[PDB]
């Protein structure tokens, strides 16, 4: 919690920094919170960034309906 | 006659910071001695320990909850012409590379040992991400998003349905569509430059920030206390007194900041139910007006309801509430119904309105008179039981559509 | 488990202390087990209240969402079950409630043409309760939230202003009733 | 209230709604049309 | 009513104590009184709470 271990695969977070998880490139959505939106779950042990969601986007125009 | 849209503002805490301690390092720090000590008193280490944690994660949940109503990251359009409306003010500009739109900006720049301090689990980005995607889906599908799948309906419709929902027929504004689209943007504006105009405005995040900075200075500066010992320094009392007076000493020292201890853990366990029931409070604003129209009378904003947006905020969070005042009032004369023929009429869903000499049906909020006709009204017992009844004629269209 | 613990007196069995001291030693060792304790119970007697706090404050919610979702349909959205709600079943629970909201949830959405309005003989026209959908070629009415296209009929909407304060309408003609029944 | 066709709308056939009755229901403008 | 009670010193007067007692023992005596004086009124700031 909060230290710079630079005097004790080593990452580094904003929350301090983490031993033995390795880091992921790719977002999954996550279980188990550290803090600053760096999850951890279980696939080894696994590292990574927050899922925010689906990115979907919705198109728009001035004269487009949708009705279920 | 007429009608101004208002644009109000309201704040609600989220959640504060979050805190967790250290039992030994706090109390003693370096001395062995007091760590031996500390264990004749038993099991007043966990019990703390266990109390914060279940603040960081209640706080946790509280940021999370709020926020986290939304499965879907909805994507703004990249045009920004949505039937004169200038929706540029609360919007992400891409020109700032931390996301943040200007209301979100102003509102960020107006808000300043054994102590640890746990970040949150969302940071600024993140619900930056959901205060957009949030906006995103309330500007482009409507209220429908909040329920299944968004669906794509053009801005000027989704208005006239929250008209239709307070009452007011869609006749009204279609008819002056720039003159609502210029006060909106009047509106807009004017709580721009006036939301950092008083210093007082941003209440309630400045005092929880300013009391759990207070809670934290007030912990802190309770080491060097006495407490009715001869000095405030571990080593000091050891390597000085003999260890019959320094056992006495030392058992002071430690019963009086453990009592501190306990007093700033039920105070920021009081601080943060508080502030869940505050979360609470904004949680339901946010899934009712925001996610949808709500017709509770002076719940969001002071007047008829039409819609909110959210706007993110540090350790809170900035609701702009767009209410419906209609000022500029007209009076007439009035009558409950109207006999002809011996039979009554009533109004289908208006108010019967006479000027002094004609007589008129119109809605329950906008003065649009129309001429009574046997379609928007009908009938019902008779005319003598009814009281205040007025005697006038009615129109219908088989008189005129038969002869012809 | 607070009982275990010494709280700095000799022991923490309090018929040890009894039987092995006289009272003016005693009296102290006796002092400090019962401040200790005291202590010990004041702690516990303030997270009790607390938490009953809480469960009241969570009670006085679920007797809220009881009264307003099962006695009836409450309009508000997202209040009871994620979509529109129509009603829900309470199930008695151990030391709690469990409800089981019923949704209404909307797919299969389909896209459409729309238009705010339509102009007929020089005076606009409005839907009474849905919204002008367009296939393409016809024009129809429907109810916002399930499709069920109807022929545009002068029962179902109303005429109000002219045919230029209003934007974006369309051309189409308007399906009145009484022209053919009054030929017949 | 008599049944009219002012307090009713029409929709589909008279196959699928199940618990359907028979009966006529009033209609306005009829000794009207005629006189 | 906490006001008026021993708390385990000799006395709960203050004039009582600050004046028949020696003060090394009395100091501690009118202590552990004020410290009981002082948790009951958390006590009563919490329930207030
Ligand atoms: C209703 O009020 C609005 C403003 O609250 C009026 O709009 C103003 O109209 C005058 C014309 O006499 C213009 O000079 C102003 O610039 C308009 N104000 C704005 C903000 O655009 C409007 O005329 C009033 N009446 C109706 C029927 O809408
Ligand atoms: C639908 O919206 C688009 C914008 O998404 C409109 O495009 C505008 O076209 C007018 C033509 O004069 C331009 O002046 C605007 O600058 C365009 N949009 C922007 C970027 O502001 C389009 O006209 C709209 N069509 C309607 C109203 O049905
Ligand atoms: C929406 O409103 C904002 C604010 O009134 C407009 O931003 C202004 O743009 C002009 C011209 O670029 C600048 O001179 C002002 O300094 C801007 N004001 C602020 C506060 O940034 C914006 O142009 C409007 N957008 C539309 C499409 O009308
Ligand atoms: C009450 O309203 C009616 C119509 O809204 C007014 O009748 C109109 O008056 C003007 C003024 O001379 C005439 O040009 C119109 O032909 C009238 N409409 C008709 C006869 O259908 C009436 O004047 C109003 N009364 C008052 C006291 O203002
Ligand atoms: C509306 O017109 C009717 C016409 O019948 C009025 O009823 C008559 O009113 C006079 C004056 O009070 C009585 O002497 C008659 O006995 C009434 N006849 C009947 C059949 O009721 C009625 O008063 C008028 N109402 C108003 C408000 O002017
Ligand atoms: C839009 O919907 C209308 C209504 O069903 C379609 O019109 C029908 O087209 C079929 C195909 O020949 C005809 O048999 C029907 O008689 C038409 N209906 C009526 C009421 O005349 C129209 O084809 C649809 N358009 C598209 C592009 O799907
Ligand atoms: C519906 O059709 C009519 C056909 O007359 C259109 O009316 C013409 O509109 C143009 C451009 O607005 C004018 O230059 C003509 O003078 C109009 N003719 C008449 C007889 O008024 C009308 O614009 C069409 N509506 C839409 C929405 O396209
Ligand atoms: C840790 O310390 C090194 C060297 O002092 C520094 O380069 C690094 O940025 C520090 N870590 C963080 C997260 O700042
Ligand atoms: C993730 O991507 C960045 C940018 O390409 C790269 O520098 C980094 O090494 C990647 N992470 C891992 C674990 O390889
Ligand atoms: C109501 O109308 C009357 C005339 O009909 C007028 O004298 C009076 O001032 C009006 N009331 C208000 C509050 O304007
Ligand atoms: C509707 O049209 C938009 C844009 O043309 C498209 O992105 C979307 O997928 C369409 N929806 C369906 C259900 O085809």
């Amino acid at each position: 919690q909060g230290v710079n271990c630079t005097e004790v695969n080593v990452f580094q977070t904003r929350a301090g920094c983490l031993i033995g998880a390795e880091y992921v490139n790719n977002s999954y959505e996550c279980d188990i919170p550290i803090g600053a939106g760096i999850c951890a779950s279980y696939q080894s042990i696994i590292a990574y960034t927050m899922s925010l969601g689906a990115e979907n986007s919705v198109a728009y125009s001035n004269n487009s309906i949708a009705i279920p | 006659t007429n009608f101004t849209i208002s644009v109000t503002t309201e704040i609600l805490p989220v959640s504060m910071t979050k805190t967790s301690v250290d039992c030994t390092m706090y109390i003693c720090g370096d001395s062995t001695e007091c760590s031996n000590l500390l264990l004749q008193y038993g099991s007043f280490c966990t019990q703390l320990k266990r109390a914060l944690t279940g603040i960081a994660v209640e706080q946790d949940k509280n940021t999370q909850e709020v926020f986290a109503q939304v499965k879907q990251i909805y994507k703004t359009p990249p045009i920004k012409y949505f039937g004169g409306f200038n929706f540029s003010q609360i919007l992400p500009d891409p020109s700032k590379p931390s996301k943040r739109s200007p209301i979100e900006d102003l509102l960020f720049n107006k808000v300043t040992n054994g102590l640890t301090v746990l970040p949150p689990l969302l940071t600024d980005e993140m619900i930056a991400q959901y205060t957009s995607a949030l906006l995103a889906g309330t500007i482009t599908s409507g209220w429908t998003f909040g329920a299944g799948p968004a669906l794509q309906i053009p801005f000027p419709m989704q208005m006239a349905y929250r008209f239709n929902g307070i009452g007011v027929t869609q006749n009204v504004l279609y008819e002056n569509q720039k003159l609502i689209a210029n006060q909106f943007n009047s509106a807009i504006g004017k709580i721009q430059d006036s939301l950092s105009s008083t210093p007082s405005a941003l209440g309630k995040l400045q005092d929880v920030v300013n009391h759990n900075a207070q809670a934290l200075n007030t912990l802190v500066k309770q080491l060097s206390s006495k407490f009715g010992a001869i000095s405030s320094v571990l080593n000091d009392i050891l390597s000085r007194l003999d260890p019959p007076e320094a056992e006495v000493q030392i058992d002071r020292l430690i019963t009086g900041r453990l009592q501190s201890l306990q007093t700033y853990v039920t105070q920021q366990l009081i601080r943060a139910a508080e502030i869940r029931a505050s979360a609470n409070l904004a949680a339901t604003k946010m899934s009712e007006c925001v996610l949808g129209q709500s017709k509770r009378v002076d719940f969001c904003g002071k007047g008829y309801h039409l819609m909110s947006f959210p706007q993110s905020a540090p350790h809170g969070v900035v609701f702009l509430h767009v209410t419906y005042v209609p000022a500029q009032e007209k009076n007439f004369t009035t009558a409950p119904a109207i006999c002809h023929d011996g039979k009554a009429h009533f109004p289908r869903e208006g108010v019967f309105v006479s000027n002094g000499t004609h007589w008129f049906v119109t809605q329950r909020n906008f003065y649009e008179p129309q001429i009574i006709t046997t379609d928007n009204t009908f009938v019902s017992g008779n005319c003598d039981v009814v009281i205040g009844i007025v005697n006038n004629t009615v129109y219908d269209p088989l008189q005129p559509e038969l002869d012809s």
